[PDB]
Parts: structure tokens; C-alpha cells; sequence
């Protein structure tokens, strides 16, 4: 479990969120620089 | 490491051909160099204790810990750890019709720590509730304890004890060596560097283990560094580093 | 039960938790297991407060134990002045004998404690105390080494 | 929400697992006989094989041994369990057997018996506990050093918010039967000293005289008094020693005895005497915390006082994460060269918390710890979401 | 020991009870209420633990017929299954892994050919890993397999 | 038969005194219990080689051996290397109730132990008992009868 | 050779640590050659002999 | 002063049953002399550190 909850659970986040937040990350870093 | 393993291996055969009284002393195999790495001396600013006292603290409270510190081949003591000395008088031994052999005998038989078993000990019987140890006969501690030691019982009713024939004085293991720091009563350790060990790391180590045990010295017990070959290595090496940086700026 | 809790606390020195155990009604004749009840222990380490607290509550001051050693003995040997006087105030036997024959005056001679010997003598003294070995007070004072201790016993 | 949840999650090395086995202790009062400590063990093993005979396979009951110390007053029992297919539900997992099996052994009177799962990994270096050593730096002695411990072990309890489960490893002093004999009587009776110190430690202690051969194997020949002749102190007046007048003297004509206090298990450390102490950190607190106070509390100890912390505690000194910094310095230098920018590296590096927050939510639902399977379980979600990102960045770029 | 002036002789049996005995009587172990000695077997360097357990397993069965009456052996503490199960589970996860990659791949894609390329690339890499562990000295253990299902 | 002072002062202190010039030693535990046994664990810096570690230690123990009592020297000062890493234990029990652990151990020792030690793939092996020993239990009453002492 | 020279007889406990035990003779009685006829040793018949 | 067997059972079987673990051990042989002496020889995997 220790390698199953911090990964399966950890994943649901790093994909639902990442596909929305990283188009952002790239746009706000091309801004300040 | 292996060179020592063999030379020990070949010694361990020769051991039982050596006189009883050369084995009891303990033969040592070491792998040090022949030159002192450093002599760590020890004085007494208060003079509360003599040059004999000084040597017996060093001997009984600092030397083993340093001799077990990794990198230390050999530790040579400038003085001697105490030992219960006994000085016999000829006129008094003949007076009572005794011989020094006999003196040796009474010591081996009254100064002995023996194992005596315990109560309720295994295997128990049917219905045992008690279970303790048994003790008797522990080593002697004080010269005074030794002074008591009974030598013989005269038919007269006279008590010939050890004192009456000898002068018991806690005393040095040997009187050959006497150290003196700046013309002042002293002692110390000649430390030799085991083979291949890094001098600097080894030194850092004594310094560290010597520090662990300053917080417990008696009155005015000071440490001094009369002879140390290490500082010249550290200072030399940084002097080249300096001319490096220096050459870059130039 | 608590008796053992008490035994484990007389020995250690936790006098605070001795008031609490006195508070709830522990046993003062708990003795274990060699027969050393708490008064015996308290004296031998030794603790004044707990000797006293215990004394107030219920303590055989004179408790033989398996070998007859009694708190007074234990004090003399271990040699506690403050506790030799107390056990003497609350009534003890200065001529108490071991299955051995050791009264508190020999045990004080052996230890070389001239300050306990005097009190004991004042309280009681058989200077003709015949040991299992017939050795006496001034006899063991010579053999021992001490000199002035033999003076007082002449 | 990540920084807040991270520090509020207790962290630990590795979860105990249900290995099919658990171990139990049994300690008895000082002076306890081998027979008494065996009637307790009898009770323990019946319980496992009766009140819970659907989950236990066998019980191995070793009387007379202990990790703290040996002697007729200790015992360990080890329990072996059935297949997990014969056990279902977490109500039959080792934690459930154990807590329920320790919570039945309390009615017992005069024993300190308590079952507990065994550490995964057999590391005495059980986690989050410390390992204290209190040394004798000057020639103080035992009764002296034993005092200075009860003293440090007093404070240690004065901070329950900091330190819990703090205890001495070793064994307490017990009563002894010391015995001295007088020479003057001794020489006057004809009897030799060698004749005495040996007819005692032989009959009572056991003496191994020689060797013999049995069934083609060499073995030891030992000598000792019969069980029923060396049990109690009275029995000492039964032995006689021959004099030189060719007469026999009873042992109880040159000897005296009484009771003294001594210690089994005298510990020692780096040459000079020691008392070892082990404890752990209070709930909520860490260990960098629970060791600093112990170090100070100790400094007030009466001079010849020293602290040696060893083992679980010692490695802890190591190490500072000068790697977590290097590690992070590099990840940057790497992106710097892929994208050809000192700046863009940051848009990829930001995704770390997106991976970690889902790690922490996931964990806390169930109740899990910051063990090693987690810390790598993060490292792999961190690495993978940073990979996704490098792609979207590089496709965008 | 001594000869009687009376001339009768004093023999050792007469004053001691000579019977064979153990060197030490300090500790007594049991198992379900019956006596047992046990043996602690350490796993020798660079060795396989599944084999060494099957080995002794046979080697114990192999001396079975010489055992005295009632003497039978048992396994109070064996760690092997814990190493057997662990391994079954590594390979299971890798098996249902590819299956999932087949369907989550057929569903989005259309053709059969695409699904397959994964089934090849995966078990190739995972095989190489063992080779290189082997180079550094590493064993196949609890840590290094979970380190793979990850 | 010794107390813990006898053991510590003599066997234990002396050994400690002569363990000089060993290499890579972090620390030295020791504890002298009353069951007669001393136990002097020496802990080495990690990465040290156990084989060499142990032989330098064994070497200084040897030179230190003429210094210890007769009866300790006769007995034996073993020097093992500590692990607590058993691949299993084997329970050798007796359902027939016809033999004691004293026997079970002798049996395991003489028969099972050789095979276990030689067992393919096994390292060191402990025995959870002794071998038989000759025991002469005296009677204090008898000897005196004959003006005899142990 | 015990009288001059000396002899390491035992071991004893001096303030914790364990230490040695010698036996020798007082210097006065071992400084001159005429001092050999100063020492007497026991004989079975019981008489000392210079 | 001993026959070859007394030795085997007090010396050689002692040593040999103690030799359970050794890196790279191929085989091991052992002769008892009756001159009261003996020898045991262990041969190691060929690539081995003497």
C-alpha cells in the first residue's frame, strides 16, 4: 500500500491538475523573462 | 595488516617455551614506526601531586583510550603506573626465622578474587523460591590491607604480619624513568604512528579523544605539547596553497 | 502488592511516592525476599527522611532478616552517623548479634569510623564483646591498623 | 496545503508487516526461581491455543533468556501463525491479534507479560527511539554511578510532552550472600587456605576438571554438589575441610556471612563503567528534539558524568542532506542545457507540488506514514509529472 | 579416592551420583508443551534463499527415517514464503500491466499493430535491469523488486 | 560459578586493557552478568571488512590470554561476528515424550549439526542446547565421613 | 633474585583499575658486597645460614 | 603421545565441524598421524584471495 496510495492517489492529481496548470507555468515564465 | 597476522601467528608458537615470568608480563606485537609522532606531556601547575602521582594518572586514565584510538601503533609511558611495592628487611627476616620465599607465598593466598557460586542455582529442587549469588574474597585495595597479611603464628602467641618485615608502599612499577618538563616534575606519552595511517587524521583523533577527557582531570592537571611533528605538515601545506591563489592574482 | 511498590521505593529513594503509599495504606512489614523489610533498606543507602517516615508509620526498627542483621548493623557497617543516632532514638539494640556474633561495635571498628564508635559507646558498649573468633573491640583495632581507636578502648 | 500536510504526517522507516509471527515478553521479580517463571509461560501458551485457536499455529516458550538480561527470572515466547487464507479481515491481522492478546495479559499478578509484533528487518535499531549511555569518567565506583542514573531518570519523566518511554536497559542490583573467613583462626587449626576457596567454588559453583570421550565425541567432565545440597544458606554448615593434624573442620568454624548488595549485569563501555538508557520522543515531537534535552539534563549530573549516544541514535548524526541540495542543483543545470535557458527550467520544476499533494491526500485518507516506500513513492510521481511537463514545454517551445 | 585402613576401598561412585549431564542448565525451551532444541540457520554469503530453504528442506526429509521414536521437526520461523509471495507479486503486476496497456491502447487507437510495440519494448528494458544490478553486487531482495514495480 | 565482579574485574578488565591497536573501531560495548558470562561487542566503522576486523581482535585477545585466570583459560573465549540474521530456525521437538531437551540437543548436535553446517548453501549455524556432559554430583555428608574434601 | 631484581607476584584492584604487585628488598640492605653475608635462608633443620 | 584416533575425536572432528562457512570453498581433506599430530587442508575456489 505504501507504494500504492502515494502513487495511485498521487497520480490522479499529477494529471488532472498538470494538464491545466502546465500550459500556465510555461506562459507565466515566458512573461517574467 | 597481514604482515602482522603472520608474525603474530609464528610468535604464538614460541610463547610456551618462554619462562613463566616472561608470559605473565605480556609480550606485545605492534606495527608502528620507530620515531615518535608526538610526545604529549603532562605537568601539575598546583604541585598537589608528585612526579610519581602524575605518571600514575596518565598511566591509569589516558593511555588505554589513546592506545585503542585507530591509527596509534605504539604508546610509550615516561614513568610507571603504580604497583603495590613491598620492601623487605634482611635483619628482620632472620630475626624471625623467615625467608623471602615465604613472603611471596602469603600474598598469593590472601590477595585473591575467587568464584563461589550461588544459592538456589540451577538445577533447582522441587519447590524453590530463593535464588541469589555468593561472594567472598575480593582483591586487596590499600597498602594497609596488605600490611595486615598474616605470615605466621608463633607458639608464643606473637603476630608476625607482613608489615613487621617489609615497608609497604604503593609504589611504582619501576624506578628507571623520571621525566622533567622545563626542569619541573612531569610525565607523558610517546605516541608512535601505526603503519600507513594518516598522520593528520590520526592526530585529529587524539586531540578529539584527549579533549573528551580533560573535563575530568584533578587539581591543576595540565596537558602540554613538548614534541609534535604534525603542525609543520599543516602549516607547510597551506603555505603552498597561498602561493597558488597568489600566482593567480599575479 | 503495594507492599512491593513500597519496597521498590524505599530502596530507590523516591520518598515522595512513599508518602502517597503511606497515604493509601501500604504494608510496612513487607519484607523481601531475603527478609529485608523497607526499614532495612532505607538505612543502608542511606535515607534519613524515609527511615523516619517509615518509623512513624509502623516499622519494626529491630528486624532480624534471615541472618539477624538489623538496621542498626547495616547503618554501622555502611557507616551512617545520622542514621545510627536515629535508630538509637527510636529504640534499637546496640548489643544485637548476627548468627555470626557481630555487634554494631565491631562493625564500626572495622570501618575505622571513630565518630560512630563514640556514640555507640555512649549509648552502649560491651568492650568485652566476644566475637565468634574471640576477637574483641580493642583487639580488632590493633590488627586493623588504626591506632587512636585502640586508645579509647583501653 | 503540501507544506502543512507534510509536517503533520508522522514519518517512519518502514511499516511493520504481518510476518505470521509475533514475540512476547515475560519478566519476574528479582529473586524469582526458574520454576515460578515457567508456570506463567504455561498460562501464556494456553491462551493462544484456546481462546484464539483459529489463528495460531504453535508457541515456542524459552524459559531463562532475555534481550535485557539473563537469569532464572525471564522468558521469551515466540508465536507462529496460520496462512492468511485461513485468516480474513483486518480483525485477524497481527496487529489485531497482538493488541487483543496483550489486553488479556494484565490480570496476571506478579508478572510483566506483554505481546508485541516484531520489528521488520530485525533492526534493534528500532525507529524513533534514542540510545543513551551514561559513563563513569573518574574512579567513582558502582553505588556512586548507580545513584547518578536514578537522578537523570527523574528529570526524564518531568517532560511528558517531550519524552516518553524512557528507561534503563539493564538490571537492578540485588542482594548477595558475602562470606569471609579469618586467617588467624585458620592457620591455628592447621587448615590451608587453598583447601577452602576451592571446596566452596567447586561444590557450589561447579568446577570443570577434565575431559572424557563419549560415543566418539569429546565432552566435558564437571564436578558439583547435588542439587539438594547447594540451595539455601543453611546448607553451608554441612561441608568439612581436612586439616594437617589430619583432623576435619566444619566450614562453619572459620567463616562468617551476611547480606550485601551487588549487581548482575555490570555494564561497561569504552573501558570504564556504564549504564545504558533508551527512550523515545513524545507524540507530535521529533527526535532531534528528544535528544537535545537528554544531553542537557545530563550535564547537570554530578561530577564523572559523560554522554555516549550509540546505535540508532549515533547514525542519526548522519546525515544532513547536502545531497538534497546537490540533487536540486543538478536537476536545474540539466534543464538549463535541454531548453537552453536559465529561466525556462523553472516552468518544468514547478510541477513538483502537483505530484506531491496527491501523494499526501492519498496517504492521510488511510493513515499511512512517511516511511521509505513513501519517500520513493513521491520521487517517482515527481519524476513522472516532470516528464509529462518536459514534453508539453518542448512541444510548446 | 582413598583406601580404608580397614582396607575397604572408597570409590567415586560412593560419594557422588555419577550420571551424564548437560554442561549448562540455565535455560529451558519448549514448543506447544513439549521439549525442543531448535537450530538457527544463517544464510551464507552470496547465496539464494529459496534454494537454501528447499535444500535443507530435502536434507531434513532425507534424515527423517533415522530419527528416534516420536522425534519430528517443524518450522517455527521461516522467512521464505515472504520472499516467495513478494516475487509472485512483482511479476503479477507486470503481467496485468501489459494487458492494461493493450486495451488502453486498442481503445484509443484502432489497429492491432500499435498495441504490440509496447509489449516488446517493456519486457526488454526490465530484463536489462537485472543484468546491471548483478554487476554492482546487488541481490534480488525485498527492496530491489519493489524498486521495480515502481 | 562466578559473580559479575569476579568476571568483570578479571576477565573483563584485562581483555579490555589489551585490546590495543585494532583498527577502525567506533565503540566498545561490554556487559558482565552474573550467570558467569562476559560479552564484549566491538562495533566497527561501516565498510570495514569483517574478516580483518575480527582477526586483529582475536590476535590481542590471544596475547591477553596468559593474564586471565586458569579456569577461564581452560573454558574458552570464543569470538564470533554478530548478525541476528537467521534464514530460519528448525524446531526439533518430541511428541512421544520419550526424550528430554538434553537429549534432543545432543542428537541434533551430533547428527543434524554436521549436515546442517555442510548443508548446501548455508552459512554459520547455532545450536540451541549443549552436548551431554559428565556430571558427578557429590554428597557433602559422604566425604567428611572419610575425612575427604572435594 | 627476589631480594635484588624483584618478583611480580599478583594483581589487585587500586581505585577501580586493576594493577600489579611486586616484592623486592630495601636498598640499604642491597648496596654493598659485604651485604650478601647479611642475608639468611631457611634450612630443613630449621636454621638460617649466611 | 597419542594414537591417531584419539586425536581425530578430540582435535580433528572438533576443528572440522567448526568450518561451516567459507567463501569459495571447493573441498576439504584431513589426515591424523598417530604420531599424535594432524593436518586439515581447505582448497578454495580458484580465483580466490590467499
Amino acid at each position: 500500500n505504501a507504494v500504492g496510495t502515494g502513487v495511485m492517489g498521487g497520480m490522479v492529481t499529477a494529471t488532472v491538475l498538470a494538464i491545466f496548470f502546465v500550459p500556465v507555468f510555461f506562459v507565466v515564465v515566458r512573461r517574467r523573462f | 595488516d597481514i604482515a602482522q597476522v603472520q608474525v603474530q601467528n609464528k610468535l604464538q608458537l614460541a610463547m610456551p617455551l618462554l619462562p613463566q615470568e616472561v608470559q605473565q608480563q605480556g609480550v606485545s606485537v605492534e606495527k608502528s614506526s620507530s620515531s615518535f609522532l608526538m610526545v604529549v606531556g603532562v605537568i601539575n601547575t598546583d604541585g598537589t601531586m608528585t612526579q610519581e602521582d602524575i605518571s600514575d594518572y596518565v598511566a591509569a586514565n589516558m593511555k588505554d583510550a589513546i592506545s585503542r584510538t585507530s591509527g596509534v601503533g605504539d604508546v610509550q609511558l615516561f614513568g610507571s603506573q603504580y604497583a603495590m611495592r613491598i620492601w623487605m628487611n634482611p635483619n628482620e627476616l632472620n630475626k624471625f626465622q623467615l625467608t623471602p620465599v615465604d613472603v611471596i607465598t602469603a600474598i598469593k593466598a590472601q590477595n585473591a578474587q575467587v568464584a563461589a557460586g550461588q544459592l538456589g542455582g540451577t538445577p533447582p529442587v522441587k519447590g524453590q523460591q530463593l535464588n541469589a549469588s555468593i561472594i567472598a574474597q575480593t582483591r586487596l585495595t590499600s597498602t594497609e590491607e596488605f600490611g595486615k597479611i598474616l605470615l605466621k603464628v608463633n607458639q608464643d602467641g606473637s603476630r608476625v604480619l607482613l608489615r613487621d618485615v617489609a615497608k609497604i608502599e604503593l609504589g611504582g612499577e619501576n624506578y628507571d624513568i623520571i621525566a622533567e618538563f622545563n626542569g619541573q616534575p612531569a610525565s607523558g606519552l610517546g605516541i608512535k604512528l601505526a603503519t600507513g595511517a594518516n598522520a593528520l587524521d590520526t592526530a585529529a583523533a587524539i586531540r578529539a579523544e584527549l579533549a573528551k577527557m580533560e573535563p575530568f582531570f584533578p587539581s591543576g592537571l595540565k596537558i602540554v605539547y613538548p614534541y609534535d611533528t604534525t603542525p609543520f605538515v599543516k602549516i607547510s601545506i597551506h603555505e603552498v596553497v597561498k602561493t597558488l591563489v597568489e600566482a593567480i592574482i599575479l | 502488592d503495594l507492599g512491593k511498590k513500597l519496597l521498590e521505593a524505599a530502596r530507590a529513594g523516591q520518598d515522595d511516592e512513599v508518602r502517597i503509599l503511606m497515604a493509601n495504606g501500604a504494608d510496612v512489614n513487607a519484607s523481601d525476599h531475603v527478609g529485608w523489610t523497607p526499614l532495612h533498606l532505607a538505612a543502608y543507602f542511606g535515607h534519613l527522611e524515609i527511615v523516619e517516615v517509615l518509623l512513624k508509620n509502623g516499622a519494626d526498627v529491630n528486624a532480624d532478616d534471615s541472618l539477624g542483621v538489623t538496621p542498626l548493623h547495616l547503618a554501622a557497617d555502611r557507616g551512617h552517623l545520622e542514621v545510627v543516632e536515629v535508630l538509637l532514638k527510636n529504640g534499637a539494640d546496640v548489643n544485637a548479634n548476627d548468627h555470626n556474633g557481630f555487634t554494631p561495635l565491631h562493625l564500626a571498628a572495622n570501618i575505622g569510623h571513630l565518630e560512630i564508635v563514640e556514640v555507640l559507646l555512649k549509648h552502649g558498649a560491651d568492650v568485652n564483646a566476644q566475637d565468634k573468633f574471640g576477637k574483641t573491640a580493642f583487639d580488632i583495632s590493633i590488627d586493623n591498623g588504626n591506632e587512636d581507636l585502640a586508645e579509647i578502648l583501653q | 496545503g503540501m507544506a502543512y500536510l507534510f509536517v503533520r504526517l508522522p514519518s517512519s522507516f518502514l511499516p511493520d508487516e504481518d510476518q505470521g509471527v509475533f514475540m512476547t515478553m515475560v519478566q519476574l521479580p528479582a529473586g524469582a526461581t526458574q520454576e515460578r517463571t515457567q508456570k506463567v509461560l504455561n498460562e501464556v501458551t494456553h491462551y493462544y491455543l484456546t481462546k484464539e485457536k483459529n489463528n495460531v499455529e504453535s508457541v515456542f516458550a524459552v524459559n531463562g533468556f532475555g534481550f535485557a538480561g539473563r537469569g532464572q527470572n525471564t522468558g521469551i515466547a515466540f508465536v507462529s501463525l496460520k496462512d492468511w487464507a485461513d485468516r480474513p479481515g483486518e480483525e485477524n491481522k497481527v496487529e489485531a491479534i497482538t493488541m487483543r492478546a496483550t489486553r488479556a495479559f494484565s490480570q496476571i499478578k506478579d508478572a510483566m507479560v506483554f505481546a508485541f509484533n516484531l520489528p521488520a528487518i530485525v533492526e534493534l535499531g528500532t525507529a524513533t527511539g534514542f540510545d543513551f549511555e551514561l559513563i563513569d569518567q573518574a574512579g567513582l565506583g558502582h553505588e556512586k554511578l548507580t545513584q547518578a542514573r536514578n537522578q537523570l531518570l527523574a528529570e526524564a519523566a518531568k517532560h511528558p510532552d517531550m519524552l516518553t518511554s524512557v528507561r534503563p536497559n539493564g538490571l537492578e542490583d540485588t542482594p548477595q550472600f558475602k562470606i569471609d573467613i579469618d586467617q588467624e583462626k585458620a592457620q591455628a587449626l592447621g587448615v590451608s587456605i587453598n583447601d577452602i576457596n576451592t571446596t566452596l567454588g567447586a561444590a557450589w559453583g561447579g568446577s570443570y576438571v577434565n575431559d572424557f570421550i563419549d560415543r566418539g565425541r569429546v565432552k566435558k567432565v564437571y564436578v558439583m554438589s547435588e542439587a539438594k545440597y547447594r540451595m539455601l544458606p543453611d546448607d553451608i554448615g554441612d561441608w568439612y575441610v581436612r586439616a594437617a593434624d589430619g583432623q576435619m573442620v566444619p566450614f562453619s568454624a572459620f567463616s562468617s556471612s551476611r547480606w550485601e548488595y551487588g549487581s548482575p549485569r555490570l555494564e561497561r563501555y569504552n573501558g570504564l563503567p556504564s549504564m545504558e538508557i533508551l527512550g523515545q520522543a513524545a507524540p507530535g515531537k521529533s527526535t532531534g528534539e528528544a535528544m537535545e534535552l537528554m544531553e542537557q539534563l545530563a550535564s547537570k549530573l554530578p561530577t564523572y558524568d559523560w554522554t555516549g549516544m550509540s546505535y540508532q541514535e549515533r547514525l542519526s548524526g548522519n546525515q544532513a542532506p547536502s545531497l538534497y541540495a546537490i540533487s536540486l542543483i543538478v536537476v536545474f543545470l540539466c534543464l538549463a542545457a535541454l531548453y537552453e535557458s536559465w529561466s525556462i527550467p523553472f516552468s518544468v520544476m514547478l510541477v513538483v507540488p502537483l505530484g506531491v499533494i496527491g501523494a499526501l491526500l492519498a496517504a492521510t485518507f488511510r493513515g499511512l506514514t512517511n516511511d521509505v516506500y513513501f519517500q520513493v513513492g513521491l520521487l517517482t510521481t515527481i519524476g513522472l509529472s516532470a516528464k509529462n511537463a518536459i514534453l508539453i514545454v518542448e512541444f510548446a517551445k | 579416592l582413598k583406601v580404608n585402613q580397614d582396607g575397604s576401598r572408597v570409590l567415586l561412585r560412593d560419594v557422588a551420583k555419577i550420571e551424564l549431564g548437560g554442561e549448562n542448565y540455565d535455560i529451558i525451551a519448549e514448543f506447544n508443551g513439549q521439549p525442543a532444541s531448535g537450530l538457527g540457520i544463517k544464510l551464507a554469503t552470496g547465496a539464494n534463499a529459496l534454494d537454501t530453504a528447499a535444500a535443507i528442506r530435502a536434507e531434513l526429509a532425507k534424515m527423517e527415517p533415522f530419527f528416534p521414536s516420536g522425534l519430528k521437526i517443524v518450522y517455527p520461523y521461516d522467512t521464505t514464503p515472504f520472499v516467495k509471495i513478494s516475487i509472485h507479486e512483482v511479476v503479477k503486476t507486470l503481467v496485468e500491466a501489459i494487458i492494461l496497456v493493450f486495451l488502453v491502447m486498442y481503445l484509443f487507437l484502432q489497429n492491432f499493430r500499435a498495441t504490440l510495440i509496447p509489449t516488446i519494448a517493456v519486457p526488454v528494458v526490465l530484463l536489462g535491469t537485472f543484468a546491471v544490478l548483478a554487476a554492482f553486487g546487488f541481490s534480488i531482495n525485498t527492496l530491489t523488486m519493489f524498486g521495480m514495480v515502481l | 560459578g562466578a559473580d559479575a565482579k569476579t568476571v568483570q574485574d578479571t576477565v573483563t578488565q584485562v581483555i579490555e586493557q589489551n585490546m590495543n591497536g585494532i583498527d577502525n573501531l567506533m565503540y566498545m560495548s561490554s556487559n558482565s552478568d552474573s550467570t558467569g558470562t562476559v560479552q564484549i561487542t566491538l562495533t566497527f566503522e561501516s565498510g570495514t571488512d569483517a574478516d580483518i576486523a575480527q582477526v586483529q581482535v582475536q590476535n590481542k585477545l590471544q596475547l591477553a590470554m596468559p593474564l586471565l585466570p586458569q579456569e577461564v583459560q581452560q573454558q574458552g573465549v570464543s569470538v564470533e561476528k554478530s548478525s541476528s540474521s537467521f534464514l530460519m530456525v528448525v524446531g526439533v521437538i518430541n511428541t512421544d515424550g520419550t526424550m528430554t531437551q538434553e537429549d534432543i540437543s545432543d542428537y541434533v548436535a551430533a547428527n543434524m549439526k554436521d549436515a546442517i553446517s555442510r548443508t548446501s548453501g548455508v552459512g554459520d549455524v547455532q545450536l540451541f542446547g549443549s552436548q551431554y556432559a559428565m556430571r558427578i554430583w557429590m554428597n557433602p555428608n559422604e566425604l567428611n565421613k572419610f575425612q575427604l574434601t572435594p
